[PDB]
């Protein structure tokens, strides 16, 4: 309205100054603008710069433009709607201005403004820009379709929230009107607008499903890339949700799909790949490949070479091989014959390439395809171990991940044959001078610990000397890398672990690299998981470390509950925390509190992690929860004293957390109660016992919830119970002789005493392989009473029988 | 019989992966 010479000759020549080469006048242009851009008047000037003044060159234009578009997304706010508004008209008025860079700014200024203010401050953006796509002129209905393409790919969920009332049962089919349209970027727009509401069942859209995949079998035959890569996508996300409005056509789709695979650009056959993946999670998949899987193997296997740009995340060659890792889980033992031939031609050639393509066949191929390829080992592992030297680094390091693929099998076998020259090359990798290598060889080596466990115990001290030099070697990726490997080691080997030896060269640079890091840097993650592993393996020996590491993660869950109560009082000025820290800090606290068991108590006397605790329990994410539970059974054997004041609280919480939807809360809590019963408390058993029956009874799960479950049930024994009988027996016949099944043993002792029952389980549980004394005499006193008091027995298999003769016949 | 931990899962959460 009231754009005056002096304001204009001022304005323009800030934009000339901002455009000077030096260095220096752009600084002081910054803090110029800095001061400006609070002043709405000023982005009056910048809009009028951009739409109005013809005379000025295009990136003195456009840079007000994006400069404007810059305050619009840092001040929005505070904008008044006289200013807001003279903007929104002068870009739906400009939206197609004949420079592609002043169309290209008003565009990232609609949407940027839709987004900073939401889709209804605007209330009739929409309405207009619908129906710009009906005008003349093509660079209007080019930008329009711009502007709605950007707002449908960030603004979603325009259907689901019904804020502009049904924002959606207009454009859906004005934009399918548009595939027919001549121009391929206008195809491009409707398709890529459309489909951003597919997978999503988008109700406007589903009732013209039909129109749709006709549209979009007359487009399949369209050259322009675009049009074929969104055709591509549509069909691939389609397949998920509508598969029945596609069978009657899936021969003709699948050859499509399998032609566009093969397609020269790179992104067509990318999207057109996808549709292998999500193909091969439907159950009609195999029906649907009999007539094309021939051909669809080769084309993957093929794809999965490096491209030649490649050497030097999601692409061609990443997408194919997990099409095919699916397919072998879909096909098992049947897809072999189609991929032996391959691998035969692929393994030993001559050119780099090809042969780390076979290798990543290979290992992709391991899960499905398992079992089938066990005779073919004994000659690929060894050949894959020489691989392991082979003088280029991608074959190096697709070999290691293959390899760890095979563990499994390798650590079967005698470990002479296989496994020792494996872990022996394995750890010659983790010190390999190329930054790849070295991370897949740590992390196949932390996959063989995983699977080999014990049979690590005899290389311990060389295994440790090569994770240890890692730690001069490796930079800040790897040593990430480097921490998992420590961990799962220490898991792995338990507490033969702890020798003087071992605990003085491996936890100096441990406690260095954790000195190193500031209670804000997110690589504590994987060391103090690291540590926790440590601490609890290295049992007793870290004592000279606790102090520290205590009191740090504590602190650690203190400031991250007041981020989050901050947060939670003025979101609009405090970030929310990250609280994995917090997760992490509990999870180490466990891990010490396991170790140092009682030891951890003068520790604790100082200490308000109970309170903290008590925050944690009650916490919205589960993770944490569950990380408050496992503390608080390991504080609850380790230092009961300081606990017991806080059981009446904290009990009607674990009662609220016994719900199996989330089977590690419901597993922890159940444990504490367990291991908080045997420190005791009548009043408190209604409120958690009835929840207990019902998991127990529950099908699924039929692991390790359930037999905590029933070792709590089982501690729960020394009251007056009133079946479940049956999974407890069930469940616990299974677990190794320990401390738990003990407990849980004198419970169910205890309660058949009081209610004898009818269902003859205890008996087959009852078979002990060496329960104490005691525990045997009143299993016999049991079992003789009831004796006292067959055909039945005549059922008993040979062990069982012969076994109840030699404790209790 | 014992606690769930999901140390492990991170672990391989994190871990090298060609795809």
């Amino acid at each position: 309205w009231k754009p005056d010479e002096q304001g204009l000759q001022q304005i323009l020549q800030l934009l000339k100054e901002s455009q000077s080469p030096d260095t220096t006048i752009q600084r002081t242009v910054q803090q110029k603008l800095e001061q400006l851009n609070q002043y709405p008047d000023f982005n009056n000037y910048l809009i009028f710069v951009l739409t109005k003044l013809k005379s000025e060159d295009e990136p003195t234009r456009s840079l007000s433009g994006l400069i404007l578009k810059n305050n619009v997304k840092a001040h929005f706010q505070n904008f008044p709607n006289g200013v807001t508004d003279f903007i929104k008209s002068e870009c739906l008025n400009n939206i197609g201005d004949s420079s592609p860079l002043i169309r290209a700014t008003v565009g990232i200024l609609i949407t940027t403004i839709a987004s900073k203010g939401e889709l209804q401050n605007w209330p009739d953006l929409l309405p207009k820009l619908c129906s710009l796509l009906d005008s003349e002129d093509y660079n209007t209905c080019e930008g329009a379709f711009g502007a709605l393409q950007k707002i449908c790919e960030d603004s979603a969920e325009i259907l689901d929230s019904d804020v502009l009332d049904r924002p959606l049962n207009i454009m859906i089919p004005k934009f399918l009107q548009f595939f027919k349209h001549s121009s391929p970027k206008i195809r491009s727009h409707a398709v890529a607008c459309v489909n951003q509401f597919i997978i999503s069942r988008t109700q406007a859209l589903m009732l013209h499903i039909d129109s749709f995949i006709e549209n979009l079998f007359a487009l399949a035959g369209d050259e322009e890339p675009e049009v074929r890569k969104n055709v591509c996508r549509a069909l691939v996300m389609l397949l998920e949700v509508r598969m029945d409005r596609l069978l009657p056509h899936m021969h003709n789709i699948v050859e499509y799909m399998l032609q566009r695979t093969q397609d020269q650009d790179e992104n067509v056959a990318l999207e057109a790949c996808e549709f292998w993946l999500t193909l091969a999670e439907q159950p009609i998949c195999k029906d649907v490949l009999v007539r094309h899987l021939p051909k669809l193997i080769p084309v993957l296997v093929n794809g999965m070479k490096y491209s030649d740009i490649d050497i030097i995340d999601w692409n061609l060659r990443k997408c194919s091989a997990a099409a095919l890792d699916v397919l072998a889980n879909v096909y098992r033992d049947e897809l072999l014959p189609h991929i032996l031939p391959l691998l035969k031609e692929l393994l030993f050639h001559h050119e780099w390439v090809v042969k780390e393509s076979g290798i990543l066949v290979l290992g992709a191929i391991a899960e499905g395809c398992m079992q089938g390829m066990i005779p073919y080992l004994p000659e690929l592992i060894p050949h894959l171990i020489q691989c392991l030297s082979d003088k280029k680094a991608l074959v190096r390091s697709i070999t290691c991940w293959t390899l760890s693929r095979y563990a499994h099998w390798v650590v079967s076998q005698p470990p002479d044959t296989y496994l020792k020259p494996l872990m022996t090359e394995l750890l010659k990798r983790i010190l390999d001078s190329n930054k790849r290598v070295q991370e897949a060889a740590c992390s196949a080596f932390a996959t063989l610990e995983e699977e080999a466990c014990t049979e690590l115990v005899p290389y311990l001290a060389y295994i440790l000397d090569t994770l240890v030099f890692a730690f001069s070697k490796y930079q800040h990726k790897n040593l990430l890398i480097l921490y998992d490997a420590i961990g799962t080691l220490a898991d792995s080997v338990g507490h033969h672990l702890n020798k003087p030896e071992y605990i003085q060269m491996l936890m100096p640079p441990l406690i260095q690299k954790w000195n190193m890091l500031k209670d804000e840097d997110k690589d504590l993650f994987p060391l103090l998981e690291c540590l926790s592993s440590v601490a609890t393996a290295l049992q007793s020996g870290f004592l000279p470390y606790c102090e520290p590491v205590y009191q740090r993660c504590v602190n650690l869950v203190q400031k991250t509950l007041a981020q989050a109560m901050l947060n939670n009082a003025q979101p609009d000025q405090y970030e929310a925390p990250d609280k994995d820290f917090m997760i992490v800090a509990l999870d180490l606290l466990s891990g010490l509190a396991e170790g140092l068991g009682g030891n951890i108590e003068q520790l604790v006397a100082r200490s308000n992690i109970l309170t903290l605790m008590y925050q944690c329990m009650q916490d919205k994410m589960p993770e944490v929860r569950q990380s408050s539970f496992a503390l608080l059974g390991d504080l609850t054997k380790a230092c009961f004293q300081h606990v017991k004041p806080c059981i009446a609280d904290f009990m009607p919480i674990l009662g609220t957390n016994l719900n199996p939807e989330f089977i590690s809360v419901c597993n922890n809590a159940t444990w504490a109660i367990g291991e908080i019963s045997i420190q005791m408390m009548q009043p408190y058993i209604p409120m958690v016992l009835h929840q207990l029956v019902e998991i127990i009874n529950r099908p699924n799960t039929p692991k390790t919830l359930l037999e905590n479950t029933a070792i709590t049930i089982g501690r729960l024994g020394y009251v007056c119970p009133q079946q479940f009988i049956r999974p407890w027996c069930t469940s616990l016949r299974n677990i190794r002789d320990n401390e738990e099944k003990d407990s849980a043993f004198r419970g169910i002792c205890t309660m058949i005493s009081v209610n004898p029952d009818f269902i003859f389980f205890c008996d087959a549980v009852a078979s002990w392989i060496n329960p104490k004394d005691d525990l045997r005499d009143m299993f016999c006193k049991i079992l003789h009473g009831f004796k006292n008091q067959r055909r039945f027995s005549d059922q008993f298999p040979l062990p069982l029988k012969e076994r109840l003769a030699a404790f209790y016949g | 019989p014992g606690k769930m931990d999901s140390r492990g899962e991170h672990r391989q959460d994190r871990r090298e992966r060609p795809y």
